[PDB]
């Protein structure tokens, strides 16, 4: 059990959280980028009242 | 007046221009066939119209004339027996006047005025009336479907029509206040019917399964919820309030129930007969559910027009069981709003309005005495799913797990034979310290004691479970397999129940009481078996374990005499051996 | 012919001088490649509009652009006689002869079917795979997606259902062989092998004179991967309902669907909201699946069989997500039985079923597999699960009792789940099934009744 | 007027002549349905403001829109007669008595205390509990979160210990008649049960004649949610610093508060932080726990206790991460205790106060308390590991010492952790301890002094 | 300059009437003069990052600006001197506002209302060397050499005799023109010039055997102590600086705890030096921020101290800087970069985190100055 | 890229062989990433530039042997791993780019091998 644990199990049960984490995290680049372009629209709209 | 035409038609939504006088969250008439919109934003003379029916031919320069009602639900009789929409349009009238296909721009009466209903007055012309007072009793089947005075309206009577049929539109009591009380009356869907006070839940609701009460108790006047990832038994768990509930008023409403699931479940009610009523199951089911064949924006309306219907019933003085079939569907519909309006929702794919309109739905009605002196109790059960398959998200925490009961499902769990299935540990009930009074007095003064005592054993086996999957038992002892086998029997017969069979479950005190006493017996004696020198191997091989394994098929009526003969066999096939 | 571009990139164009266009309208256009393409007015605007071309732009100059409102609504000519003929996503017949004359020109958007107009079906069919016709019971007007991984076959298994699809003559208590049985197809993205592979098993079927094929290739535009689905199903509506025939519709490559869905997802205005895919996705998988259903007053039916091909074996992936919820009763394929050589490689251990004592297993559907289904479940489970539990507890440790559990695993799976070119009738199933069930003594066989046991002794 | 409307996305409203109006104001808006609505005036421009309606989102119209400027600065009147009042939410009559009396005006948003004038704790509170007075030691003027789960009920173990608490500082030499006690409860998102279950218990024994209540209903919008802690925080100030009272803040379910916030910020053009939860949180969470503590020269102090909910109690969630820096020490409720039915669920093992020597000292809690706390720690902990060895190897095959360390754990949950609503003193809890420790020989007593062993067994 | 407020979103303010505004410019927004700072300009308007929260501020007010870039203040009074992350004296805040703090507080950054000693260590007609000799202040710590800042090597006139002179009072002026006073201003974002950066070669005592003798980092190291405080770890941090061979200690935190962080401050005069034999407080600079402290207070935290140690370095003192809670420093930065166009893109933190992280260590260590004197800026990185 | 181009001159033309001993590419990614975070090339792959390879293309291009001229230019990248795992782009993308790999592990570090 000792032998086994220090190899396949333990860091493997780690790398699972890590892999998960990173992909959850990176997904939220697209969130911000989209949200950016959303912002751009909103301001662009109130900038046609006062200009072009 | 409110007038204007279509500026930019994009998706099911229409963005209007020229809107003058338009007010927020108010019903409209849209296009030229009548599709009915809602003002869900203003920006001066443009207002984003959200159109509940999908668009398909509508174009620029077409009418947009708002009615000026605050998406009012039309309250009156004819609710019982008859399918309706989540947007409240009777499906009876659609099928007969179109065809078998749902077409856009079908507009018919929300509350039929192609019906009349026998009037019995009660109120006298010499009296005054009060908000929340009974004007007479309309007889709708075996139920008592009173007629009440809309809250915030009173006067002094001067006439009251005498008995006869009258159309719901015609008055039946008139007043000196410039008004006429009709059986056709507006109440907003954004404003709740007023309550006299809130009461503390203290009677439990019997949801007639021996695992959705006995182990995790649910309250009457409560709120509860069950989830279900990716079709694990999300739809099936309402076959457990189909008729094994104690409600006198059953409201089946779905945010979106797909086509295949109304091929069996929706047709199930005119093909059944409820035993509590003594009469038909559809007499006592309102039906105001929405299909997914029905447009995406009709899914968003659903909830607020059926919750008020639930209040209308609660007021009369009847137990109301409201259950929103897959409440998860209103969230996608709400979430589509953002896309179309140029906004971006709450991060990680969560809907843009979280707590605000979820907490509101649940607490709209629930354990409240009325203006009119009657006992209102609303039992609401959200049958959500996590869209991404995570049971850790805002909307589960705020109002789907902080309620009376929280439950869970696994995927190979339900497949063995548990329909529906629950996680023994990971599932709790918050309300359980307030459901102890009635259970003490009515059932027995050891019903609250035995139900905590069964739950203890069920969750203590978990202790060993882990080690089994770590390196195993290489040593079987007398104290080992004790908890382990017992608990086995308990998960095998007490949590494997079916909702498709009336012998595997049913609403009955005595069945729950009974089964749980048999298991108590087997358990009791086992602890004193081992001490004497009785191998757990032989404990399996008593036929009495099999006697408790044939209590989940037993006929309901037969059970009393059955139970009494069987309690004796345990105690005889233990103390002897 | 309206000229004046503002944005062109992909099958989404924007062009001005418009307000005469409606939602869902056939226009035409001119390009600099000297060709006339298509366009559905998916969205409409103040002095422009969003157009969706039925072909990829590979050339379009700003000197020469055109718009001509052909028709206000958008439609396809559909007639009674079009069986025996092949078609493509554009909607031209690929046969080589003049295009047939309509009876109705029905919209391609789709008109939903009333939930009131249906009623519980109960007439079962032979799929030639035992496992289905016992556990889930595939009846008319019911969906049953066959979940398929990526790196897994999808084509192989599909073919088995197409040449061994057949009503019971009176094994259920009746037939529907008295009315013509026919099949409809429509592929949404296919390569070089999948093209011919399907066609040569349809000559096995003997059906190529009574079937309607809406083949969409990957050399065919990417925009027609989501047009064609709706389109195909309207030619289902026409022939099952209004000409009373039991039509089997089989939809495959609902991952190539999802490729095209994604495109409009983010390239249009709308933002992602289903973990990096659209939020109007729901409607896109609703309008598709919810049409199908046996209608009460009609003899005929649209029986839809979705065949997925979803990325890997994730279950958080958009596709299996929504599909799960939608369908009532499901079937899965995995890689447990695809390393053993067992075609099909159906695995019901993680799989789920929601109709098997819900208007099925009772009614004009036999009750002699009623208790069998319930039994097979917990019995098959005892199997598979402990195969895992053995490699922890010991390396060969199994007790008197658990020994029996695992004994019934290897056996059931081999015999039963290898069908393929072998057809088993309702009777043939149950016989064999009970004889593997005799491996467990009485007490695990509590669920089967006294009658059942002897019945099929 | 203030006419001009642009965006009513949800509970927004814009108004012209935003130059008189300011940031951090609160205002009456006039609408044609006759409704009176507050709403803080946020994101102000010289043309456009943002106001957020304290009443629903229905009745806003573009015909009647006006704004009565109340006062630009955040306001809220404070009174010293708040010591027997009862109020829900912001501060609205549930006692039927006037809401406020102006004896001073203090905002709900200021800048907390100098650390140069912050004293440390030196007294103690008795909640009448064991484990949160022995193993972890809460004292007068202390920061200390109670980490609950969402599966678990936050809310019960909150109001239970609420009314139950009666200060006791006899041993220090200060009475209950030279120490007043004020219990401040501020909740949010409570259901219909929870909203009535509280008021009842509070009214039961006197805990509302010597306390003031707050609890923000679930029918109320998410904008009022936020002001709820900031409200009761500012009241706690005017009592303890300026009349010598010792208040106890009990916040209940922090998550709901942070959810709400997120929607305000998203419409105030900011990006949420990690796990999709507010990233502008750090500051706001700080001011609520850092505008408590002791004061130099004032005997009074606000003691801070928040309660939060966590889906699985992990640290992966932002919800504990943030908190856990600004607060000292930790109490956390685990699943195992609660399932079996033990109240409170508090496990002493994940827990540890960071301050127990910088609170009370010797002779103020009896001198033996110190080492008797690190006895019981090691005695318990040893036994929760041989409960999963109670039947593998057994306890009959185990040493004498370890056999006693089993039974010890069991009696610890029964008598020490659990006592329900019964009260206890420092001295009666140390009594329990001794009895349980007599069972262990003097040879197994090594975590106390020779003085302590000869003090009692 | 002087301008007018246009918007208020959040704690941040945005105000036009700015033109010819410097970058990292002194801004005192409103008629309340909230301690703020001009940043990234846009158009004829600017974005203004206001540390102190705003909630009384109305738009359209006057905004006074100095028109000179914010700098760190360096003079006497720093040894045995309590300050925060804005660098105001937290106890003269206690006397002039009371126990509680009401925002818009501005006081001098050093004790300038005292009359401080002086002795001339130069005369007229001689030339000064930058980074060294001007005149010393005798104090009750050791000494404190008030030296002229770098690149000022010119001739001096008029050096006044040893006595007592306020910080704002002159004692010296230059012959070539350009006047100077005892208070000196050095840029917050720049570091002073060196001649070599040396190599570390004198061991850094910590006064406990095992710590330094087994694992030395010597004088000019960079170390770390991980795991959160409250494990008795704080034992290590206090005693470290307390015993350790130096002549000045600077203690600094940022996002540190509640009451546990106020135990430290009162127990600080109760720590005792081995060298002087009296309190450590005599020879300790505080610039700690608690956590009730303003938004960007904690974010500016670091930089202050760095600079301040370099002053003591140039003098020929050994300093011992103790960077508590490096991990919690990042909290504020995330918040600020969210509300701007520096949005997250790394992994739950902005990617400008690594940039602001480095410089704190890069600009410290044992090196020789322009003044030719040695001293060290040993850092011990409590990440926690 | 300065070190690189500079060397190509002296390398081929003057005919002297040199070996460019390049150290931590970590600090390369780190600094690079900031820039694309205000011009909106949105760096991320796992939180490191997704435009990484693009820039490293020219920089590591001269690392083989030319024909004609003698002397050449050879890259020797030297960089740590934040984890053993080859998932994160610090070793992963670098892997693909360059010609094979040589790890020193920690498997012998642990023992006192040097």
């Amino acid at each position: 059990r000792v032998n086994a644990l220090e190899q396949v199990v333990i860091p493997g049960i780690r790398a699972q959280i890590r892999f998960i984490q990173q992909v959850l995290e990176q997904r939220e680049r697209e969130d911000t980028f989209r949200l950016k372009r959303i912002k751009g629209k909103i301001e662009a709209r109130e900038a046609e009242e006062e200009g072009g | 007046m409110i007038q204007g035409v279509i500026q930019k038609i994009a998706g099911p939504a229409v963005i209007a221009k020229g809107m003058l006088g338009a007010r927020m969250y108010d019903i409209c008439k849209v296009g030229e066939e009548g599709l009915v919109g809602e003002i869900i934003r203003l920006d001066g003379d443009t207002a984003f119209v959200q159109v509940y029916e999908d668009t398909s031919g509508l174009k620029v320069g077409e009418p947009v004339v708002s009615t000026g009602l605050p998406l009012a639900v039309e309250l009156g009789p004819g609710m019982l027996n008859g399918i309706y929409d989540g947007i409240q349009r009777p499906l009876e009238r659609i099928r007969e006047k179109t065809g078998i296909y749902i077409t856009r721009g079908v507009v018919v009466h929300a509350l039929d005025r192609e019906k009349k209903w026998a009037w019995t007055p009660m109120v006298k012309p010499g009296d005054e009336v009060r908000g929340g007072m009974v004007l007479g009793t309309v007889p709708e089947f075996g139920f008592t479907h009173k007629i009440l005075v809309p809250p915030d309206v009173r006067g002094r009577v001067k006439e009251v029509k005498p008995a006869g049929e009258y159309t719901v539109e015609e008055p039946v009591v008139v007043l000196e206040d410039g008004t006429e009380l009709k059986m056709y009356h507006t109440w907003p869907v954004r404003r709740a019917r007023p309550v006299q006070r809130k009461l503390d839940p203290n009677t439990p609701f019997l949801t007639g399964m021996r695992i959705l009460d006995v182990l995790f108790p649910v309250a009457m006047g409560g709120t509860a919820a069950i989830p279900g990832p990716f079709g694990s038994g999300k739809t099936v768990t309402q076959q457990s309030l189909a008729k094994w509930s104690n409600a006198d008023v059953v409201v089946y409403v779905g945010c979106g129930e797909r086509g295949n699931e109304m091929t069996d479940v929706l047709v199930e009610f005119p093909e059944l007969t409820d035993p509590k009523t003594g009469g038909p199951l559809m007499h006592r089911t309102v039906l105001i559910a929405n299909t997914s064949n029905m447009p995406v924006a009709a899914r968003e309306a659903s909830i607020y027009v059926g919750v008020t219907i639930a209040e209308y019933f609660r007021d009369q003085g009847f137990s109301v069981a409201l259950m929103a079939d897959s409440t998860s569907r209103w969230a996608e519909a709400l979430r589509e709003i953002s896309s179309r309006l140029e906004e971006m929702p709450a991060e990680e794919g969560y809907p843009p309005y979280l707590a605000a309109r979820l907490a509101a739905f649940y607490e709209r009605a629930g354990k409240v005495i009325t203006l009119g002196g009657e006992e209102g109790a609303v039992t609401i059960v959200g049958a959500v799913s996590p869209p991404g398959g995570d049971m850790s998200e805002p909307v589960t925490q705020s109002t789907l797990r902080i309620v009376g009961a929280f439950w869970r499902l696994d995927a190979s769990l339900a497949f063995r034979r548990h329909f529906p299935a629950i996680n023994w540990n990971g599932s709790y009930s918050l309300f359980t310290s307030a459901l102890d009074p009635w259970y003490r007095e009515n059932v027995a003064e050891d019903y609250p004691e035995l139900r905590d005592a069964i739950s203890e054993l069920l969750q203590r086996e978990a202790g060993l479970q882990e080690i089994v999957q770590l390196v195993g038992p290489d040593a079987l002892q007398d104290a080992e397999r004790l908890v382990i086998e017992v608990g086995r029997i308990i998960r095998e017969d007490f949590l494997q129940q079916n909702a498709y069979h009336e012998v595997d479950a049913y609403c009955s005190m005595k069945k729950a009481y009974g089964i749980m006493k048999m298991i108590l017996a087997f358990y009791k004696e086992a602890e004193a078996a081992i001490k004497r020198g009785v191998s757990i191997d032989e404990i399996l091989q008593l036929p009495v374990l099999e006697r408790i394994g044939r209590a989940r098929y037993v006929s309901e009526e037969e059970f009393p005499a059955y139970f009494e003969e069987a309690m004796k066999e345990i105690q005889g096939a233990f103390k002897a051996l | 012919e309206y000229t004046g571009i503002t944005y062109i990139s992909g099958p989404l164009l924007f062009v001005e001088n418009a307000k005469d266009l409606a939602y869902g309208a056939i226009v035409d256009i001119k390009d600099g490649t000297g060709r006339v393409r298509g366009g559905q007015v998916i969205e409409v605007s103040e002095e422009y509009a969003v157009i969706q071309v039925f072909e990829e732009t590979t050339g379009l100059d700003l000197a020469t652009t055109s718009v001509s409102l052909v028709e206000d609504v958008a439609r396809l000519g559909v007639s009674k006689e079009m069986l025996g003929r092949r078609f493509n996503g554009i909607g031209k017949p690929i046969d080589g002869l003049p295009p047939i004359t309509p009876e109705k020109r029905l919209p391609i958007t789709g008109l939903p079917l009333n939930p009131v107009a249906r009623r519980k079906p109960e007439q079962f069919i032979q799929t030639g795979i035992s496992t289905i016709d016992v556990m889930n019971t595939l009846v008319r007007g019911q969906k049953l997606p066959i979940f398929s991984g990526s790196g897994l076959p999808a084509n192989e298994i599909a073919a088995q259902i197409a040449r061994q699809a057949t009503v019971r003559p009176d094994l259920s208590g009746e037939g529907e062989k008295e009315e013509p049985f026919a099949v409809v197809f429509a592929a949404m993205g296919i390569t070089q092998r999948e093209l011919s592979y399907f066609i040569q098993e349809f000559e096995r079927t003997g059906a190529l004179s009574r079937s309607v094929l809406f083949l969409n290739k990957a050399d065919d535009p990417t925009i027609e991967r989501i047009l064609t689905p709706r389109m195909a199903l309207t030619v289902a509506e026409y022939l099952a309902f209004e000409h009373d025939y039991h039509v089997l519709v089989i939809l495959t490559d609902m991952t190539n669907y999802c490729e095209a869905l994604r495109e409009i997802g983010a390239a249009r205005e709308e933002i992602p909201g289903r973990r990096g895919y659209p939020g109007y996705m729901y409607t896109d998988l609703a309008t598709i699946y919810e049409r199908a259903g046996v209608v009460e007053g009609k003899k005929g039916s649209v029986t839809q069989i979705p065949i997925l091909s979803m990325p890997d074996d994730d279950r958080t992936h958009p596709i299996p997500d929504l599909t799960g919820y939608i369908t009532e009763g499901q079937i899965q394929l995995s890689r447990e039985l695809h390393r053993k050589g067992i075609y099909p490689p159906i695995d019901p251990l993680p799989s789920l079923s929601r109709l098997m004592n819900n208007g099925v297993g009772k009614g004009k559907t036999r009750e002699d597999h009623k208790q069998v289904s319930d039994q097979l479940y917990s019995a098959y489970a005892n199997g598979v699960d402990i195969r895992k539990l053995v490699a922890i507890i010991g390396e060969d440790a199994l007790t008197e009792n658990d020994r029996r559990y695992l004994q019934f695993a290897d056996a059931f799976e081999r015999f039963f789940i290898n069908q393929g070119q072998q057809n088993r009738s309702i009777e043939e199933s149950l016989q064999i099934a009970w004889a593997l069930l005799s491996m467990l003594p009485q007490g695990e066989l509590k669920r089967i009744s006294k009658d059942h046991i002897g019945k099929y002794y």
